[PDB]
């Protein structure tokens, strides 16, 4: 028996890290009765596996592990199809191609009996032209013809038993139903995102062959790039390894409208801690991960402490991100924050997300429906908590709830599809054990009670506004405006009386108010303050 | 707005003796023989 | 054993059972071979090649899924921490559940029946519809659940419905179970508000007897029971039967015993605390409560815990 | 034989230095210590911004500015026919010297250059949820399956051009095919000053400007 598998292939040499339970499922389902001895498989009366499936986000490595599994068998090379590249305008002529692709072990199995070599057929991108088999109408019909041909030529009256095909696709739900029973397409794999163990190991095999030529400078620690990069896929590590290496490289590099290089730069080159900091910072940029811009627009001036109120709110928040940490029976936990208009309800949202150092963080606001339909809104949502679903852990933020729902007092109406969408997915449990969390904000909570959508959140925060004038005063002091005794004198005015005002408003009449010439702004800054404080 | 359409292709009856062998055949015919 | 395995695979086709078998005896090859950086093939322990049981069970929880009906994972993704007996109320509801199941099985006047499980939210319904339905052991079992059909419309809807309800035409004897009704049709207080279409479609589809000689029961759960009374819909079910809530010290204490929890010292607190008044709350905020509670240092708990349970305070 | 100076651009003198730092880096070092790092060439950009501010101009002047053979062109919406499967032709006749010369040669060709002008015209999403778009969906599978997969190119780039970022496939802009991206947005007053003192020059030579103006 020559063996199927080449003589010298061993693990080390293939260059894939991070799947190792995958690899070792597909060899002992896929491979395992083709290395044993043929005479007690011809006993037992087996016959061998034909056909493999692989799906999963972009970018994580399926055509590389296919690719090396068809360089690792010492039989044939492989015949690739690259799309949707058999197809014709000719009547009749697309399932003539896609016949070419077996006759040869057709004929083989006759001439050599059972001890045939194994032939291997790629087909990258599947869901180009094997979908479902009536869901294409008003097409010429070559959909229908050539899925039942590729049915009928795997497994027909006639048996083929050295065959064995591999398939690649990003939406495992379009593929034909009859092409994925016991038959054809047994095993099935999901091509995920690594762990941290994943990410050194991928670290290790492409910062090789700078090592053995002493490239890499000792400055570098390997330890600090895996633990700092949290959620990225393989292709990104290969992109942040080219950039730095490209930053390296343009260093030495002199002058741009005549190109020189300098040969003394050149002779010592060396990658640094630099290169690969500033790659991180400005180049790369994930898509499951978390991202430093969303931070920088809804939590604008920072956060101050005017008073008490403001810390208890992010107690609290820490308390709840602890309680979904670390927990099984309780898997998915929401809270709303509510109070009234203007009081900064949509900024300690975001500082409590971004202090909770979750790997995915996302905001789903209505900035960006603008003039979307009811449909068009509820696929973006479903989309959103799709993407958050494929992570070990997460945090959604739902912001302005009363705008999502289309409210307004007159009628009063709304929107149905988004209420209802938005009612089913407070309560649908992740898959496996995985967690989460979701944090609402409003700022009418009758008319959320009154729809009975406060029985799906698991409490209630509420943030208050300014009441007593010495928080007034502290907030005036901490944001570093008039002082000395125009500061007095304002004291003197407020202090015997009450004063109700949100925090968002206070940024808008100071700034008002010092447009005036440098006599007159503390009589407008009180004339402006009395014509607003209403207080209820 | 949108219908992609096949086509279907016939031959043709490709004859040696439609013309400029008849032409031939008289050639052979008129001269060779006579 | 054959007929265990014959009793265990339930919707399988013959192309089911041959990947099975295959499977499994992939899975005892493997051990001979040793995958290290050199593919090897012990010939000792070979040619002693046997198959397990262990090996069958194995390939059976990994390795095959049919695709006709409901599996194992759907049972454990709704009644997810178990049934304890918080009282009697408990044992009343299988048991009528059974009655019912028991009678659609060995009767002919009577091929079609339904029943509708009632009581306040955030109480347990929809995880003891989905244990009564695993305990009659029917052939063909399938739950219509609303959050696989977000953001469809009207039609949609009817189509998945009637596509479910048709599957299960084709067999001998069938459960169905409809759960959240007040979210299938949508409704909403302001208005009201809802889709019509969809009451149609179920109450035409409540009252059409199968094909002939075959047996159905359907089981379905809600929340505010005077709504579908008021759409007509209450005189369209055979039956019906009531969940209730905690509403004594003494089942709560029953039921902080038995989930393992507030043990000793602390139990003896909360009860000095609680038998002196009455409660209210449902079977699912309890085990909330309760995992908000624990999340203080080791002090300053049960304080916490009898806060919570106070300000959570009402009645009928 | 080549200067800046002589490129004709005025005013995007920033975003013209990452463009020669991340697409052009790599080929101009010497060619054996890139070999002993074992990195692997950019094969892609993307150019963005308002309608009329000099994108086309950038095209241009990169294509011609290496001892590349000749750019290509695809012109948009130019590779759309009525039969069955004659895009992906049109889609796959544009790698065909490229794959000729990969095959024959090794890591010794030159570079060739692919300039596609409209890419939001054709490369749409390809969304999911059932339904077929149509012919769209084909033609982005067949262009993504070229760029990269299962058959190796060293030697290739292209430059995309539109001015609507957020209409593009995602799995089409990712690390390995069409990585660099650019915004070209209007300019300020010394972008305006160079732009007028080109445009002027070659009246300024012959001594028909007034001293006046
Ligand atoms: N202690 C604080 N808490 C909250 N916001 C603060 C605080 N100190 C300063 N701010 C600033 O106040 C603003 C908070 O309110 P923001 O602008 O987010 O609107 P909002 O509360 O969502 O308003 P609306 O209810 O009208 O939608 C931000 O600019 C934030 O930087
Ligand atoms: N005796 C019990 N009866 C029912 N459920 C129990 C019991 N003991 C524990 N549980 C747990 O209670 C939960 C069942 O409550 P479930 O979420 O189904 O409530 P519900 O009334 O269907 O909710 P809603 O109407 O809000 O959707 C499951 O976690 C189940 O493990
Ligand atoms: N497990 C892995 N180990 C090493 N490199 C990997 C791994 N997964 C991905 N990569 C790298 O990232 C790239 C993945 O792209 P590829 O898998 O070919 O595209 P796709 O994911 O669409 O099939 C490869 O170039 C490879 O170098
Ligand atoms: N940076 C620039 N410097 C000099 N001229 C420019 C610049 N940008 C645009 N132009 C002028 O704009 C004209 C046309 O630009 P065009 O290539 O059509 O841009 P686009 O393709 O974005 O519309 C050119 O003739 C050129 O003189
Ligand atoms: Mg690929
Ligand atoms: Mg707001
Ligand atoms: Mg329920
Ligand atoms: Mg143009």
């Amino acid at each position: 028996r020559q063996s199927i598998i080449n003589p010298d292939w061993n693990f080390e040499k293939m260059g894939i890290g991070g799947l190792d339970k995958e690899f070792s499922d597909i060899f002992r389902r896929a491979f395992a009765s083709r290395v044993f001895p043929p005479e007690i498989v011809e006993q037992m009366g087996c016959k061998h596996v034909k056909g493999i499936l692989l799906y999963g986000p972009p970018g994580c490595g399926k055509t590389l592990l296919a690719r090396q599994i068809g360089k690792m068998l010492n039989a044939r090379e492989p015949k690739v199809v690259n799309g949707p590249e058999i197809l014709n305008k000719y009547v009749g002529e697309s399932e003539a191609n896609i016949r070419k692709l077996f006759a040869d072990a057709e004929e083989e199995q006759r001439r050599l009996g059972a001890n045939s070599g194994l032939h291997i057929i790629i087909f990258d991108e599947i869901d180009a032209i094997c979908k479902q088999r009536g869901s294409m109408a008003g097409s010429t019909g070559v959909h229908d013809t050539v899925v039942n041909q590729l049915l009928s030529k795997i497994d027909g009256v006639e048996q083929l038993n050295n065959i064995l095909v591999i398939g690649m696709t990003n939406r495992p739900d379009l593929i034909d139903e009859a092409l994925l029973r016991p038959g054809r397409l047994e095993v099935k794999m999901e091509i995920g995102l690594p762990d941290e163990k994943g990410r050194l190991q991928i670290l290790h095999i492409h910062t090789a062959r700078m090592r053995g030529h002493q490239l890499l400078s000792a400055d570098v620690d390997i330890k600090e790039l895996a633990v700092e990069t949290k959620n990225f896929s393989g292709a990104e590590l290969e992109g942040l390894v080219r950039a730095a290496q490209s930053t390296a490289m343009n260093r030495h590099i002199k002058a741009s409208t005549k190109v020189e290089v300098d040969m003394e730069k050149a002779e010592s080159l060396q990658v640094t801690r630099g290169d690969f900091l500033a790659s991180l910072e400005n180049d790369i940029k994930p898509a499951f991960g978390t991202n430093q811009e969303d931070y920088a627009s809804y939590i604008m001036n920072g956060i101050i402490k005017w008073g008490d109120p403001v810390t208890r709110v992010l107690d609290d928040g820490e308390l709840l991100v602890q309680q979904t940490k670390n927990s099984d029976r309780t898997p998915l936990v929401s809270v709303l924050l509510e109070g009234p208009p203007h009081s900064g309800k949509t900024a300690l949202a975001a500082k409590i997300a971004e202090e909770s150092n979750f790997p995915f963080i996302k905001i789903c606001s209505p900035d960006k429906m603008i003039g979307f339909s009811e449909t068009a809104k509820c696929q973006a949502m479903k989309k959103i908590f799709d993407d958050a679903y494929k992570s070990q852990l997460s945090c959604v933020v739902v912001d302005d709830i009363e705008r999502l729902l289309d409210y307004v007092p007159i009628g009063p109406r709304f929107s149905n599809l988004v209420l209802q969408a938005l009612l089913v997915l407070l309560k649908k449990a992740p898959p496996q054990g995985r967690k989460l969390l979701i944090i609402g904000t409003t700022s009418r909570k009758d008319v959320l009670q009154e729809m009975e959508m406060l029985n799906a959140f698991s409490t209630t925060i509420h943030v208050p506004n300014i009441a007593t004038g010495e928080q007034l005063l502290e907030a005036l002091e901490l944001l570093g405006n008039f002082k000395d005794k125009e500061r007095t004198t304002i004291a003197q005015q407020v202090k015997g009386k009450k004063v109700w005002i949100g925090i968002k408003k206070l940024l808008m009449l100071i700034e008002m108010s010092l447009q005036m010439d440098p006599e007159y702004r503390v009589r407008k800054f009180l004339a402006l303050l009395r014509e607003e404080g209403a207080s209820p | 707005i949108i219908m992609d359409s096949s086509i279907s292709k016939q031959a043709l009856s490709e004859i040696e003796t439609r013309h400029s062998e008849i032409i031939k055949l008289e050639n052979s015919i008129r001269e060779l023989h006579d």
